């Protein structure tokens, strides 16, 4: 794979004109950020005080809250267009492959 | 261990100079160092990361001897403070002689601060209970030891991170990356990192006579604080796998540039620091790592417009970032400033005047990229993409965002970011128009008008979807319903009102072409359609100022002499039809229904009417006439009445 | 090895303790019967 030329896939909408350019703009990246005068006042000590209490208040929640070859997969997942697709036909995310891998990979003093 | 009269003060003084020391060791490793102290139990006065679970109790003596003492408990965020007041309420001190009393270790000679930690001083959890006492002194006397105790601690944790420093710095590479591993896991693994790397002594700034040196200190250890977390990140490996940790680092940034916005030097190496791990963590900030750092940027760019120096450095950092990331950076800082726009908030204009500084050069006064470790040419991260952006490339990202998911919490904040937006470019325009008469300027002008509407027809084309209708529930599920709606009536609306009029004037100089196709007014209308439907059962949408301002003031605009839109305007008048009717075939929906913006929605029917006649024939409005006036009688109010006789009168007249 | 070193030095001061634990108790009496005394000057 890392013979051929990289061509990552990239976000197409059908439904506009013809003159709307769509910028260009990596197809993972909206998939994942779609699923996720005076200045007397800032000046004053309550208002950074406010600010850092603020900031103390949400890395407590998040504290409540809480290679290569991988990295290489991802990779050349997200460059190239076939990849991890079988007989480039089957689909990588579709119903049948799922399926398929969930009888294949049923298992059960 | 043993106790002496100045202790602490030998401590700080050698903790200033240990780090000197330290570099020319040969075989200091951070395992051995560990262990080594953890075995004397005094690594907490050498290492900053050290973990050691604080005393669960304490014991406190009374101004008498041998008087009863107080055991109280000590939890993991207790103050001195509530201990104190727990002390002077066990006691029985009058609130008179409430200022005098301290809490202070005779042993170590110690006087306690109120704000600072328990579990802080006595990390120990020995069998012996620290033994404190409460003693009585001048307010200004104990002021002024405090202040001195807190000077000196202080010092004793900047030379303590200074050492830390030192270390790390002075390993062999071969070993380097490990060990700032071990440095991170030991820094996740304190209950306090964030906590002790950004709080700070606000009370005792204030104090004129000794405030200056504590501040000056508070800054030195910030800026420690940032070099520290830069040589921690760029020692680990490009691809690490963070989480929502990350933060916990990033923050202690942001917890700096509040505190000390308005120094020079500490602004310039927040803004280094930030632009070298962005450039180390390339994947990561190119996905989803500037939600982090840039709404604290904003509101410190919004809070302090009059500073000049702070705005341009800003404004530098947002041009390098730009040329590293590019669109993901754009709209990751949309996403950062949606929650932030006004409409104590980054206003519409601040937003409007960053974007203005980016679509230019800005010059490195503070030479931050001396600081910045990488390739000062600083070439474009990913190889996709040498340009410059303007505002209109921003449109097209916001429109290409709402396409790609309508029906999305992102897709709203993309489109207030539109209705903030859209206006102000407009009013560039016309200031550009203005400034400089030269024919050009108007080419240029009609050009960009142009493509905002082909952008906006998009849009439009795109956001099909919300035309489908339809306790807390109840109202969470009709916020999120209608705004995305009101806020297109808002933006399409305010476009077709600034622009149709300036098309004849600026077309005086020196053919006009149609802002919005028909398809447009109408899946517009079927929008404006789709919010009237539930405009009676809520109340917030009929006060809806977006579906107001549609009805009476884009209706009257548009031109329905063409049969191809005027079904756009036959939607309307037969749902309000329908409505009306509704309202009067059974008075229990009269019961509670506010009249007030019915009346101006009769205001726009009738506007319309007046500014176009041709409206007149259409049969569809006949009928809605007859059952207003049937509706009108049990008695509308004036405003009602009055808007009801108009439109008759108009009717006949027509 | 660190487990035998362990288990040496532990139960070295396992039998430190016990004079500890004897001296505690004649110094604990000491004390509390100055205490005492103390209280009486109350």
């Amino acid at each position: 794979f890392e013979k051929f030329p990289n061509r990552p896939q990239m976000v197409k909408i059908s439904k506009l004109p013809s003159d709307f350019t769509v910028p260009k703009i990596r197809e993972s990246f909206m998939k994942q950020f779609i699923d996720r005068v005076f200045s007397i006042r800032a000046r004053n000590l309550l208002e950074k005080e406010t600010a850092v209490t603020k900031i103390l208040r949400a890395c407590t929640r998040q504290r409540m809250l809480s290679m290569k070859r991988k990295v290489q997969e991802e990779e050349l997942r997200e460059n190239h267009p076939y990849f991890d697709k079988p007989l480039f036909i089957v689909g990588r995310e579709h119903r049948f492959r799922n399926f398929c891998r969930v009888v294949v990979r049923a298992r059960f003093h | 261990r043993t106790p002496c009269e100045w202790g602490m003060d030998a401590i700080s003084a050698t903790l200033t100079f240990l780090w000197e020391v330290v570099g020319y060791v040969e075989g200091l490793f951070f395992k051995d160092l560990k262990q080594t102290m953890k075995k004397e139990q005094c690594e907490v006065k050498l290492l900053v990361t050290a973990s050691m679970p604080g005393t669960k109790t304490l014991v406190v003596h009374g101004q008498n001897e041998c008087d009863i003492p107080t055991q109280l408990p000590v939890h993991e965020d207790t103050q001195f403070e509530a201990l104190l007041k727990e002390c002077l309420e066990f006691f029985n001190i009058p609130e008179s002689q409430s200022t005098h009393y301290f809490l202070m270790d005779k042993r170590w000679n110690l006087i306690h601060y109120n704000k600072t930690y328990v579990r802080d001083i006595y990390p120990f959890r020995r069998s012996v209970s620290p033994q404190l006492n409460l003693v009585h002194m001048h307010p200004e006397k104990g002021q002024e030891l405090i202040q001195k105790q807190v000077f000196t601690r202080k010092l004793e944790e900047v030379g303590r991170v200074l050492f830390l420093i030192s270390l790390t710095q002075k390993i062999p590479t071969a070993h380097k990356q490990s060990h700032v591993s071990m440095l991170q896991e030991d820094l996740l693994r304190l209950p306090s990192f964030p906590r002790s790397a950004i709080d700070a002594e606000f009370s005792l700034f204030s104090d004129p006579q000794a405030g200056k040196e504590l501040f000056g200190l508070d800054t030195l250890q910030k800026s420690l604080w940032i070099q520290l977390l830069e040589e921690m990140f760029l020692g680990m490996p490009s691809e690490f796998p963070w989480g929502d940790e990350i933060m916990l680092f990033l923050n202690v940034f942001n917890g700096a540039l509040i505190l000390h916005p308005e120094d020079s030097a500490l602004l310039r190496q927040y803004a280094a620091t930030v632009i070298n791990t962005a450039v180390h963590f390339n994947h990561l900030f190119s996905l989803s790592g500037y939600q982090w750092i840039l709404p604290t940027m904003l509101q410190v760019y919004s809070d302090y417009e009059s500073n000049p120096q702070l705005r341009q450095a800003i404004e530098f950092a947002c041009h390098q970032f730009y040329i590293l990331h590019r669109k993901p950076f754009v709209l990751q800082l949309f996403a950062s400033v949606a929650p932030l726009l006004e409409f104590k908030g980054v206003s519409a204009q601040c937003l409007f005047d960053l974007l203005q500084s980016l679509e230019g050069e800005t010059t490195d006064i503070l030479d931050i990229l001396e600081l910045v470790k990488a390739e000062k040419p600083l070439k474009s991260l990913d190889f996709c993409y040498d340009l410059t952006f303007s505002i209109s490339e921003a449109i097209k990202l916001c429109v290409t965002v709402v396409a790609y998911a309508p029906e999305s919490f992102r897709s709203l904040q993309m489109l207030m970011v539109l209705e903030a937006l859209v206006p102000c470019y407009l009013q560039k325009l016309k200031r550009q128009t203005s400034q400089v008469e030269t024919v050009p300027a108007a080419r240029e002008e009609i050009a960009a008008t142009a493509a905002l509407a082909t952008s906006l027809q998009a849009l439009l084309y795109s956001v099909e979807v919300l035309t489908r209708p339809m306790e807390l529930d109840e109202r969470i599920a009709r916020e999120e319903f209608r705004r995305p709606r009101e806020s297109l009536l808002n933006i399409c609306t305010e476009f077709y009102k600034h622009c149709g009029p300036r098309l004849k004037i600026l077309q005086n100089l020196a053919i006009a072409l149609e802002l919005l196709d028909v398809k447009s007014h109408m899946r517009l209308a079927e929008i404006a359609h789709s919010l009237l439907k539930l405009a009676p059962y809520d109340t917030q949408t009929m006060e809806s100022r977006g579906l107001r301002r549609y009805i009476m003031e884009m209706l009257p605009i548009t031109d329905w002499t063409a049969e191809a839109v005027r079904p756009a305007l036959i939607l309307i008048l037969k749902r309000l039809d329908r409505m009306f009717n509704k309202i009067h075939k059974m008075p229990t929906l009269r019961r509670q229904v506010e009249w007030e913006p019915a009346s101006n929605l009769i205001e726009g029917v009738c506007l319309t009417l007046q500014r176009q006649p041709i409206i007149s024939f259409l049969p569809h409005l006949r009928s809605l006439i007859n059952v207003c006036v049937n509706l009108v009688m049990l008695s509308p109010p004036l405003p009602f009445s009055t808007a009801v006789v108009r439109l008759v009168a108009l009717q006949i007249q027509a | 090895e660190q487990l035998e070193y362990t288990i040496e030095e532990e139960v070295a001061k396992q039998t430190i303790r016990m004079w500890l634990k004897k001296c505690l108790k004649r110094i604990r009496a000491k004390q509390q019967q100055s205490c005492s005394i103390i209280h009486s000057l109350r």
